[PDB]
């Protein structure tokens, strides 16, 4: 089976930045697309953008266009996400997520263990 | 002007001892393509 081990959830303050990693295993890191879906209190699970680790191709969600920055070290098979200009509202638990197969990104069978950031 | 003749049969159930090249067939149960085996390679035909 595949698994996505993640970073520890840091404690932050508004008007700052955060960076949370996500290491993948059990599959070819390049062949499949990875997402970042955070979950805040009560709101629908918010998808922020997918990352295709071939050539770092990305597609960010409209409200996050400007703050979000999804990268990856294809060598350490690690997925990175930076989020500047922090808010108490964008506070959430973060989950790196790849689909069922590489033919379809949106069936998220594989989730990573939640990383809890506090703002 | 005879009685018996040579008659030829194809598919006759006979064998002789022999040495030949033998190829490999694997059980194909190795799911992980990443972690591939040194003996049960991809060239092994499926069982
Ligand atoms: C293809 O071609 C494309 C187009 O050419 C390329 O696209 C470009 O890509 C680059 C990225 O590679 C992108 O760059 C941006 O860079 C920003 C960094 O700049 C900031 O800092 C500088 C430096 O200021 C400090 O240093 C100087 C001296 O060096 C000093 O004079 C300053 O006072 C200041 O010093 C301070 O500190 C010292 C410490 O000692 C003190 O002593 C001192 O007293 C000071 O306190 C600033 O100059 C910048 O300011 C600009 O941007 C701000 C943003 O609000 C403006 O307010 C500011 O007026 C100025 O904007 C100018 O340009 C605009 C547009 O023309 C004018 O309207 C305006 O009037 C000014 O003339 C920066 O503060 C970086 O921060 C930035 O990212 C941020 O901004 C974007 C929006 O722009 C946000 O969305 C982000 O979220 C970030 O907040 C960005 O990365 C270029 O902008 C981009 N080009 C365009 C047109 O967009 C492309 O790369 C190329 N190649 C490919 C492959 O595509």
């Amino acid at each position: 089976q595949v698994q996505l081990v993640q970073s520890g959830g840091q404690m932050k303050k508004p008007g700052e930045s955060m960076r949370i990693s996500c290491r993948a295993s059990g599959y070819e890191f390049i062949d499949c697309t990875l997402n970042w879906i955070r979950l805040a209190p009560g709101k629908r699970p918010e998808w922020m953008g997918w990352l295709k680790p071939r050539g770092g191709a990305v597609n960010y969600c409209r409200p996050l266009q400007g703050r979000v920055t999804m990268t990856r070290d294809v060598y350490s098979d690690t997925a990175f996400l930076e989020l500047r200009s922090l808010t108490v509202d964008d506070t959430a638990v973060y989950f790196c997520t790849r689909g069922k197969n590489c033919d379809y990104n949106w069936d998220f069978e594989h989730w990573g263990r939640g990383t809890p950031v506090i703002v | 002007a005879g009685d018996l003749w040579v008659t030829v049969y194809y598919g006759v159930p006979v064998w002789e001892d022999a040495d030949t090249t033998l190829f490999c067939a694997s059980d194909a149960k190795a799911y992980s393509t990443e972690s591939h085996n040194v003996w049960a390679t991809h060239a092994c035909v499926p069982t």
